[PDB]
């Protein structure tokens, strides 16, 4: 299982992922850096308006040289290092060798519940953990600013 | 999450002791008064289980059997608590018709009979509001404002049971 998790890994790659108003498609921000790698503390750098968005479409075109059976991602949101939140996602079954366009909805809280840029910016860290069913394929960090 | 954000709006007849068992719990104070017509929004944390949750808490003004019943009581709710007084008959009639409105616009609802200290004016038994409680498949609890372990057990209850059963913040 050890095994099987880094050659699913090593076959593992994020090619290009979007951020979209849910309801307009409108794109507000968008990467091609591989924010999946493990070890690095990776950066991005999202519009303070995003947080004003009623729901937030993310798109994720990712490629996988193994097949899984289902794929998933737990996401922590760390503020000033301590736990505020977390998101579940689930992709299902990925084909060996495919190329695949993961969309995902993210509804936003309340609007007098949001926190605020200003205090969110630099202060965000979301750990990622990379799951094939109940197997720990890999887990990376991005440290976020809100500008 | 160290801190799960919920919402809880607590509904009932007028005089029934919204008001006094909110301020119990939140303030740790049996309150002298607090005006009877103010709708507001109270703020407190609660440990429930070792897990912190952040309360926000919806004191209503309280409707009667007429009352239509506000879209703002049912918008990003996550319990209801419904009170009325061990005192009145007409706050426990009142009780059963906003329920009955309550679901026709939607759920973790618990029944609260408050006034428990007033043994000479009590006119509804423990067992009459615990099988109307039962009927709902809602959780039963009496209380008083003037005792802080029976408000703070209030609401914890209300939020153990929203845990038997969405929207982010950082995005
Ligand atoms: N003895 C006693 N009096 C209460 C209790 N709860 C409320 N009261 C009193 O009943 C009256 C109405 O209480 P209030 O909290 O304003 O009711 P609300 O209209 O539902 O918000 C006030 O005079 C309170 O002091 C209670 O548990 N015991
Ligand atoms: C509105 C969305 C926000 C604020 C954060 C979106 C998430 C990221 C950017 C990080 C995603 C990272 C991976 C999928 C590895
Ligand atoms: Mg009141």
């Amino acid at each position: 299982k050890d095994e099987r998790a880094r050659e699913i890994l090593r076959g593992f790659k994020l090619n290009w992922m979007n951020l979209r108003d849910a309801e307009t498609g409108k794109i507000l921000w968008q990467g091609t850096e591989d924010l999946s790698v493990p070890g690095v503390e990776h950066e991005a750098r999202v519009p303070k308006k995003i947080l004003k968005c009623k729901a937030v479409s993310r798109e994720l075109n990712f490629s996988s040289t193994e097949q899984m059976e289902k794929f998933r991602l737990e996401q922590k949101v760390y503020f000033k290092g301590q736990c505020l939140e977390e998101w579940f996602f689930e992709f299902g079954f990925v084909i060996p060798n495919s190329t695949n366009t993961w969309q995902s909805l993210i509804e936003a809280a309340p609007e007098s519940q949001m926190m605020p840029a200003s205090v969110l910016t630099g202060n965000v860290i979301i750990e990622t953990k990379f799951f094939d069913d109940d197997l720990l394929v890999s887990t990376s960090r991005v440290r976020l600013f809100y500008v | 999450p160290q801190s799960k954000s919920r919402k809880i709006a607590i509904l009932g007849y007028r005089s029934v002791g919204k008001s006094s068992l909110t301020i119990q719990f939140v303030e740790g104070q049996f309150v002298d008064s607090y005006d009877p017509t103010i709708e507001n929004t109270f703020t407190k944390l609660i440990t429930v289980n070792g897990q912190e949750y952040h309360l926000q808490l919806v004191d209503t003004a309280g409707q009667d059997e007429y009352s239509i019943f506000p879209q703002t009581y049912s918008i990003d709710i996550n319990g209801y608590i419904l009170v009325y007084s061990v005192t009145s008959i007409k706050s426990f009639e009142v009780i059963k018709v906003i329920h009955g409105k309550l679901l026709d616009m939607v759920i973790p609802i618990m029944l609260v009979g408050n006034k428990k200290d007033l043994h000479m004016e009590r006119v509804i038994s423990y067992e009459e509001g615990k099988a109307l409680a039962e009927s709902w498949n809602a959780a039963f609890l009496e209380s008083s404002a003037k005792e802080n372990q029976t408000a703070v057990d209030v609401f914890r209850r209300i939020i153990l049971e929203a845990e038997k059963m969405q929207g982010k913040s950082s995005c």
